[PDB]
């Protein structure tokens, strides 16, 4: 059994124990139209520029683990790619 | 091998996960005591000897407190966000090397694993604010999600500069490659930007609108009771410790120092701990020292200051590496 | 596949079959003899075999049947155990090596 | 079998059928990775021609190099075996020191320089086989002959010196 | 360069195993099906993708 | 004679269990079905993220670690976060979005049989050899000249994507540039 | 009040260094990439800082015909 | 035309130069020779058209 | 003066890292047969360890012998799998 | 095989949906993931890194087109105030 | 000094009028073989851009604000300079391709390369790139100037894949090495 599989199971188990304690031993009582408004476009921009810039960083990660074979020629294309973005 | 594989994996997981949670518990006790000494006060000194049981009192109190969920929107969805945040906040510890290869998973793609699990943790915050069925708290959780993704870009841009130096995503190889020099010296601006990004990534002050109650519209985390508070708080301290460990790994030489297997391992663990603890102290030090930045200013800081510098450094650094014939080899070495 | 760049940084495993097929076409097809591309037909079938393995799969399905039909007819008085095989070719386990080899 | 990296293997398949008698026999090399690695440059020094010839034979017969290069494969096994026989009869203590250090140090050659320098000297003075690395930068000392190692976990003592033949 | 010096002695040992096991699967085929099924029209050696395996694993 | 072929369990260096691909496959389909029958669109996107994770987890377990983690970072980490932000800001009445799915069920059956029967015939053996007594086992062995200096999949991609295939990278860059300029031009007050 | 670049280029540069430091010095650092790509490698040649040869990433097959070796034949076994 | 002519004959030079097994790449000498012939004829066909016509003829 | 009580949690945090480091180093070393473990294991390294096991039985076993024992030519493991190719 | 079933799920999204235009955007994402998963598995069978490269550019382009589509939806919703088709 | 392989790689043969000199000449070779007319055509085409924008402002005024036209001219002047330079490069490189009359260029190439043979230097020079990466550069910029209306590319690598059988350069060098030998003896 891989140490990574047991790790995932244990972390999940911890989360269930915390839920179980507060579900079993904590008290519980029955203690429990809507207007609308326009939303701010800045939220769409933050997500949009994050996503598009997140993709470009992802595309540069192969270069950082391939710099030796890429050498000067691969660096040119990386610099061309960086300049465009 | 010598004994059972399952036994080894049990013990290795228990050795990393259990002492980690002990350390996360005492980072909260240390935060209160460090800010207190800075505030001419004591901090927790009565719950247990020297206040050493304070975090255990807090956790048990909250775990036995009653939870007040929303107006029956959904049982599963309400807990779904908190569960995701805690699990993926803790999953990143599995690639931390406490010595060369001394990790739960000695992964060659380890840096990308850490980035992925952090991206999956932002879901819980966003899925919580929506599930609360309060349009006021949703906007705060929305602003907190915008800050987390924006500064995720700052961290992965900084990390890309470190990978260019070491030529590898293995956390072990990054650390071994610092026997030449700790990357904080050649990449000093990157280390400062990365540390600032790690504070913002953790919703920590001066970037702490998520828990700010004095700001009129802020304080999304402030409506979390009982078990849900424990989930979110543990996830946050767990991420603070992991962002300090990763900062030491990338820039402070990881487990490196300044014959028996037990003592070599202890010294490597201690050196990583000392470096991590110092950054935890600085982390507490900045919360006590600064006022809070407005949401519009913190987004402008990320997108008009930190990122333009980082993308400029992304051009310069490989040009320096090529110009000095120092593009590293990418094969398994170190 | 035909690219010539494999998963481990080396070349792709079907690339030699792809180079041969292109080699057969370029040197046996032309404008003068459009029927010269017929020779490249067995080479094409080898390339598709490398990619997909439908012939080799078919051959082993048949051979496993005969193999697993011969073992039922025979009676294994004392087949080697997993522990002994693990001792095959080792520095101090000649008896296990001899037993597994039926020597 | 294929050179693909497995991801779901749960079993090992062995075949006890030997080689046909028409093929001359050969004793396989019985040395583990760490001893082979401490003796690699020594094997390279003596058997480079046969190693090159074997590889060139395979390149001359694409798709057929396993077969019809067997006789050249057998030479490469015998020459390497001669170097591990000669080392074990003349440098055994120094040989065991270097490969035991290598096995304890992630098989990283730069972690065992004192043990390497001791073996390099002994081998050269009995077998006339010398370690050589092509194309090292002429403006620096060869990395394996450097008194200090940057990536070494323990610092090389100052009383343990590199072996430069002719001194 | 250390690995380069070791490659031919390790490759030649793997080459004899492939030759050994390929001839054995040939002899088994002829003694079971009566003739050798041709997978490739080429005469080159192709490393197997499938292998005939016993219906059961080792007992222990 | 004797038993020429020896099959025995591997003890260490074992390898992952092929059972776990089947749970990941079924969990992807269930999550897939939950996407298009979900009442609320936000719940539909939450099931979409689960579908992304199961595919990503599947790719990781077969050894496609870089692309599998790329899915987690890119699709779940940024595309899905953008979808939920917009969906959770817009006014949605779930009642206005419910079609009578029973009216679409006969067409659903006909489409499923027709399309599946055509594309399945097009799948190469690699994708159909081990799905739906005599079973075929895959055999693997070592090479030494090929294993001199292994590249990880990310390295192998890096060796060619800036040099041999850099026209694709340029094309993608201009597509990313168009997306940033376009999405901005149509949303924000100038 | 802010200077214009195309009329007075140097005055604009001083203002940008002082009033938009993050934007100005990103352009300066970004332009240092190409500058070191033009200066240092010529500089390094003059001083004698030579580039290291590439390390082998494949078996280095010897160029030329085979050498026709005579040694370690089958009769040499045992 | 039934015979396909490669727009990119240089695809015969593709292939990873890393981790190359001995005897992996097939021999392409005949392929190289094919394109030496095609290049030499074309160069010779231009060599005669301008030497015979537009020169020594006008 | 120095507020030592404030520094005690840091000592606990530092000591927890040491416990993990020492513990992980010890159990891994016992698993490897009382020798230091491997790291940055690539395909060549894994193959050399499998070749070490078919000489000694142990994936970390070492032998300087120039002559392989009988049955070495027969114990090269061909790994079998059912699905992922 | 799983990749084929996923393509049907994306196909079936257009069959069953008369009024949810957001589901139309999601069903394209399902189709594109199904086709990329098929390329990835085939690239593993044929030991070809170009398949992984092709899949990376599909992720880049499909991520790029998701952003354009959401931006177009935002410009649409700014004027209408609804993403519901009256049917 | 003949390597017995004067045609190392499979090149693409294209039907043109004039002999092929170089499928991928070096940037500096394309600047040094430029004719005075190529420069004349280069600036004249470069001047056309801003001149057309200027003429489009004189006949049909844009009604732009105070500084708008200067900004537009700056972009037009750069567009014309980029467009004009690519036109200049195409005119010189088309003679290497054999797609334009190139008798003068054929002569000086035959001269220039022959001098290198007898001096011992490589025909196309020495490269810091691996031989595999030289193939990548050769297969990227080969005939690339025919695509200049869409995407620009220039050869800055020193590789040995120029599309031409190199026997012609060695025959001349050998042939006039003996002429200088006989002349030296007769002295
Ligand atoms: C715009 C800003 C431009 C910044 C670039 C400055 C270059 C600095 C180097 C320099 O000027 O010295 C000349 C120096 C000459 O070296 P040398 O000592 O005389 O030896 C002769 C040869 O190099 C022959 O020797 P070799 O065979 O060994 O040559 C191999 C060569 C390897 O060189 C190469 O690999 C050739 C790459 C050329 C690309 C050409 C296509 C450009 C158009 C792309 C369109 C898409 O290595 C070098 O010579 C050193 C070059 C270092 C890499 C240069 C990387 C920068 C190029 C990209 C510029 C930045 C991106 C801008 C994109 C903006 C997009 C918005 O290096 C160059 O070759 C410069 C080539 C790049 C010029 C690009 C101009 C257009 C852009
Ligand atoms: C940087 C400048 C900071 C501001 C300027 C400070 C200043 O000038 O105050 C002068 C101030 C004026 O004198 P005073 O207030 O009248 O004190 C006279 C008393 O007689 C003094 O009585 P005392 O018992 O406090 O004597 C101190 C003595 C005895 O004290 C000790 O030996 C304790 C230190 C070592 C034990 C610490 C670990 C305790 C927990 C162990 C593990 C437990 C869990 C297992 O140690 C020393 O000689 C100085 C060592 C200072 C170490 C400070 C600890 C680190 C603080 C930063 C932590 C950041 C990471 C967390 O002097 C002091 O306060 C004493 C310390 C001297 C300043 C040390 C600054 C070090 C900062 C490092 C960063
Ligand atoms: C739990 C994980 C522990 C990991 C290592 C922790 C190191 C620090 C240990 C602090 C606890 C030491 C004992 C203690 O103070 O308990 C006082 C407690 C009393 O707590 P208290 O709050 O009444 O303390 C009174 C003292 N004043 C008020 C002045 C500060 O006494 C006990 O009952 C101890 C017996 C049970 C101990 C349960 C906790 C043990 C934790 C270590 C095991
Ligand atoms: C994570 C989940 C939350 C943490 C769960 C485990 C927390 C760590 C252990 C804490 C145990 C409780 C504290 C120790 C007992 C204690 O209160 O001592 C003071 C108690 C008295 O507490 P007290 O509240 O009456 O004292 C009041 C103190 N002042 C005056 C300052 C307010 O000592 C006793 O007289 C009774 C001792 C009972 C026996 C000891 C119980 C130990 C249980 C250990 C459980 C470990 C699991
Ligand atoms: C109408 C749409 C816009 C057209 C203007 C831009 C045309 C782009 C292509 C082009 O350059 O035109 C081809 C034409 C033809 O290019 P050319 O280079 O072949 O012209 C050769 C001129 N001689 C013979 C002297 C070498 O470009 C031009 O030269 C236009 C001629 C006028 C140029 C401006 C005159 C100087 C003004 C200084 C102020
Ligand atoms: C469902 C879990 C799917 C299985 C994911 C997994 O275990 O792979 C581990 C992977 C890195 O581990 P690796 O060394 O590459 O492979 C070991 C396989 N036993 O780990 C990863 O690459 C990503 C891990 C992502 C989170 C896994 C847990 C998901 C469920 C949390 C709730
Ligand atoms: C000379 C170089 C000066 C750089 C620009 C510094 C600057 O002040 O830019 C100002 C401009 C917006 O600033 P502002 O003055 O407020 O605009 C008012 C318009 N009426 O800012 C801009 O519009 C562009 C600012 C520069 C953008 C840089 C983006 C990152 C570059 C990374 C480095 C790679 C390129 C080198």
């Amino acid at each position: 059994m891989s140490a990574m599989s047991i790790y995932i199971i244990f972390v999940s188990i911890i989360a269930i124990l915390f839920l179980a304690i507060d579900l079993i031993f904590a008290p519980h009582n029955p203690y429990k139209s809507q207007s609308r408004s326009p939303f701010n476009i800045s939220f769409f921009i933050y997500g949009l520029v994050f996503l598009l810039l997140d993709l470009e960083i992802l595309l540069l990660y192969p270069f950082a683990v391939s710099e030796y074979v890429n050498s000067a020629y691969g660096l040119a294309a990386a610099l061309i790619f960086i300049g465009i973005i | 091998m010598s004994y059972s594989q399952t036994i080894n994996s049990l013990v290795e997981v228990v050795l990393v996960l259990v002492p980690s949670l002990v350390g996360i518990a005492y980072v909260t006790v240390g935060e209160r005591k460090t800010m207190g000494s800075m505030q001419r006060r004591l901090g927790p000194n009565a719950v247990g000897i020297y206040g050493l049981l304070q975090a255990f009192a807090d956790a048990l109190k909250l775990l036995l407190k009653e939870y007040v969920g929303p107006t029956q929107a959904n049982l599963v969805l309400f807990f779904l966000g908190p569960v995701i945040t805690l699990i993926f906040s803790l999953l990143g510890y599995a690639v931390i090397p406490y010595g060369p290869g001394l990790a739960v998973n000695d992964l060659s793609t380890g840096i990308l694993y850490m980035l992925a699990v952090s991206s999956l943790a932002t879901y819980g915050i966003l899925l919580a604010g929506w599930s609360a069925n309060s349009k006021y708290a949703f906007l705060g959780s929305l602003r907190s999600t915008a800050q987390l993704i924006s500064y995720e870009l700052v961290l992965s841009s900084s990390i890309l500069l470190v990978i260019m130096l070491s030529g590898s995503l293995s956390l072990t190889v990054i650390v071994e490659s610092q026997r030449a020099i700790w990357y904080i010296l050649p990449l000093l601006p990157v280390f400062i930007i990365f540390f600032i990004g790690s504070v913002a990534e953790t919703n920590r002050a001066p970037f702490d609108l998520a828990e700010a109650e004095s700001e009129l519209v802020s304080g999304f985390m402030t409506e979390h009771a009982a078990v849900i508070f424990v989930f979110f708080f543990l996830a946050e301290y767990g991420s603070i410790v992991l962002m300090c460990i990763l900062t030491s790994i990338l820039f402070l030489g990881g487990y490196l120092l300044i014959n028996a297997p037990t003592v070599e391992g202890s010294f490597y663990g201690l050196s990583l701990g000392v470096k991590t603890s110092i950054l935890i102290f600085v982390f507490i030090w900045t919360r006590a020292s600064f006022p809070r930045i407005r949401f519009d200013q913190l987004m402008s800081f990320c997108w008009t200051v930190l990122l333009p510098i980082l993308f400029a450094l992304i051009v310069l650094v490989p040009c320096i590496l090529y110009s000095f014939n120092i593009f590293p080899v990418n094969i398994s070495l170190l | 596949m035909a690219s010539g760049y494999g998963l481990n940084g080396g070349p792709s495993r079907c690339f030699p079959f792809w180079q041969e097929l292109l080699a057969c076409y370029v040197t046996n097809s032309s404008e003068d003899n459009p029927d010269g591309k017929n020779k490249c037909i067995p080479v094409m079938e080898d390339y598709y075999e490398c990619l997909h393995h439908r012939k080799e799969a078919a051959r082993v399905r048949a051979l496993q049947a005969a193999y697993r039909e011969a073992e039922a007819k025979k009676l294994q008085e004392n087949p080697p155990t997993a522990g002994q095989i693990r001792n095959l070719g080792l520095l101090n386990k000649e008896e296990d090596t001899k037993k597994v080899h039926c020597a | 079998m294929a050179t693909r990296k497995p991801a779901f293997n749960q079993h090992v398949l062995l075949d006890t059928t030997p080689l046909p008698d028409s093929i001359p026999k050969v004793k396989e090399i019985g040395a583990s990775s760490a001893p082979l690695l401490s003796a690699s440059f020594f094997i390279g020094a003596r058997c480079k021609d046969y190693n090159d010839d074997y590889m060139q034979c395979k390149n001359e017969n694409p798709g057929r190099g396993e077969f019809e290069c067997l006789k050249e494969g057998r030479r490469v096994t015998r020459c390497a075996r001669s170097v591990l026989k000669d080392i074990n009869t003349h440098c055994l203590e120094q040989f065991r020191a270097h490969w035991q250090c290598l096995d304890n140090n992630n098989q990283q050659l730069w972690q065992c320089r004192p043990a390497e320098w001791k073996l390099n000297k002994c081998v050269y003075e009995n077998l006339k086989l010398e370690k050589v690395i092509p194309d090292q930068p002429k403006n620096s000392t060869p990395v394996h002959l450097r008194q200090r190692q940057i990536f070494a976990h323990h610092a090389i003592p100052p009383w343990e010196r590199p072996f430069i033949p002719g001194q | 360069w250390a690995r380069i010096h070791l490659i031919p002695l390790l490759q030649a040992e793997e080459d004899r195993d492939h030759v050994r096991r390929y001839l054995a699967d040939q002899a088994r085929e002829k003694g079971l099906l009566g003739e050798n099924i041709k997978v490739y029209n080429s005469d080159r050696y192709v490393r197997p993708t499938f292998a005939v395996t016993p219906s059961k694993p080792a007992q222990e | 004679s004797q038993i020429s072929l020896l099959l025995l369990k591997e003890i260490y260096t074992n390898g992952s269990t092929h059972i776990m691909l089947d749970i990941l496959s079924v969990l992807a389909v269930i999550s897939g079905i939950c996407v298009i029958i979900s009442k609320n669109p936000i719940v539909s996107v939450l099931h979409l993220i689960g579908l992304f994770a199961y595919v990503s987890f599947y790719l990781i377990l077969i050894g496609l670690n870089f692309v599998g983690l790329s899915y987690l970072i890119v699709y779940i980490g940024a595309v899905s976060i953008l979808f939920l932000f917009i969906l959770m800001l817009i006014n949605i009445r779930t009642s206005e979005l419910q079609s009578n799915t029973s009216n679409s069920i006969p067409l659903t059956i006909l489409v499923g049989i027709i399309i599946s029967s055509f594309l399945f015939k097009m799948l190469p053996y690699g994708v159909i050899i081990s799905n739906q007594k005599n079973d075929l086992f895959f055999i693997t062995s070592k090479i030494w000249d090929g294993a001199l200096a292994e590249n990880n999949h990310i390295s192998s991609i890096g060796n060619i994507m800036y040099t041999n295939y850099n026209v694709w990278l340029i094309l993608a860059s201009f597509i990313l540039l168009l997306a940033m300029v376009g999405a901005i031009v149509i949303t924000i007050k100038p | 009040t802010t200077p214009r670049f195309w009329s007075t280029p140097l005055k604009y540069c001083r203002w940008a260094a002082r009033e938009r430091p993050a934007l100005f010095f990103s352009v300066v650092i970004g332009a240092l990439g190409p500058v070191t790509l033009a200066t240092v490698p010529p500089l390094r040649r003059l001083i004698g800082d030579v580039d290291a040869a590439p390390i082998p990433l494949t078996y280095p097959i010897p160029p030329g015909p085979r050498k026709q070796l005579k040694g370690y034949d089958d009769d040499t076994e045992d | 035309s039934r015979h396909i002519e490669l727009k990119y004959p240089e695809v015969f030079s593709h292939g990873s130069p890393f981790n190359v097994p001995a005897g992996f790449y097939p021999n392409l000498d005949h392929v190289i020779e094919h394109y030496r012939k095609q290049h030499l004829e074309e160069e010779e066909r231009k060599a005669k058209k301008l030497a015979a016509a537009a020169a020594a003829a006008s | 003066p120095v507020p030592f009580e404030t520094l005690i949690p840091y000592g606990i945090i530092i000591a927890m890292f040491g416990v993990t480091g020492a513990g992980m180093a010890k159990v891994r070393h016992m698993f490897n047969g009382d020798k230091r473990h491997r790291w940055s294991v690539d395909q060549w390294d894994k193959q050399q360890m499998e070749r070490d096991r078919r000489l000694t039985g142990h994936l970390r076993g070492q032998t300087d012998n120039p002559i392989a024992p009988p049955g070495f030519e027969f114990n090269n493991p061909w790994k079998v799998x059912x699905x992922x190719x | 095989n799983i990749t084929l079933i996923l393509f049907l799920i994306g196909i079936l999204g257009f069959v069953l949906n008369r009024k949810n235009i957001i589901l139309m955007l999601i069903s394209i994402e399902i189709m594109l993931l199904s086709i990329t998963f098929l390329i990835l598995l085939s690239s593993l069978n044929m030991d070809d890194i170009i398949g992984q490269t092709y899949a990376i550019y599909i992720i880049v382009v499909a991520g790029a087109e998701s952003a354009i589509g959401l931006g177009i939806l935002v410009a649409f919703y700014r004027l209408r105030g609804s993403i519901a088709i009256e049917y | 000094n003949t390597p017995t392989q004067t045609y190392q790689f499979p090149s693409k043969t294209v039907k043109t009028d004039y002999p092929l000199i170089d499928n991928d000449p070096h940037f500096t070779r394309v600047i040094r073989y430029a004719r005075p007319s190529d420069y004349a055509h280069g600036l004249a085409a470069a001047a056309a851009g801003p001149a057309a924008l200027w003429l489009m402002e004189r006949i049909s005024p844009s009604q732009v604000g105070r500084g708008g036209f200067a900004k537009a001219m700056r972009l037009a002047g750069f567009i014309g300079l980029a467009g004009g330079f690519l036109y200049f490069y195409q005119r010189s490189i088309l003679r290497f391709y054999g797609m334009s009359e190139n008798a003068r260029e054929v002569e000086m190439d035959m001269r220039e390369m022959t001098d290198r043979v007898k001096a011992g230097l490589p025909l196309y020079g020495e490269s810091r790139l691996s031989p595999a990466m030289q193939g990548v550069a050769a297969r990227q910029s080969r005939y690339s100037a025919l695509f200049f209306g869409v995407m620009p590319w220039f050869n800055f690598v020193n590789h040995n894949q120029h599309g031409v059988d190199t026997a012609k350069y060695y025959q001349q060098a050998e042939r006039e090495l003996e002429a200088e030998r006989l002349a030296r003896e007769q002295a």
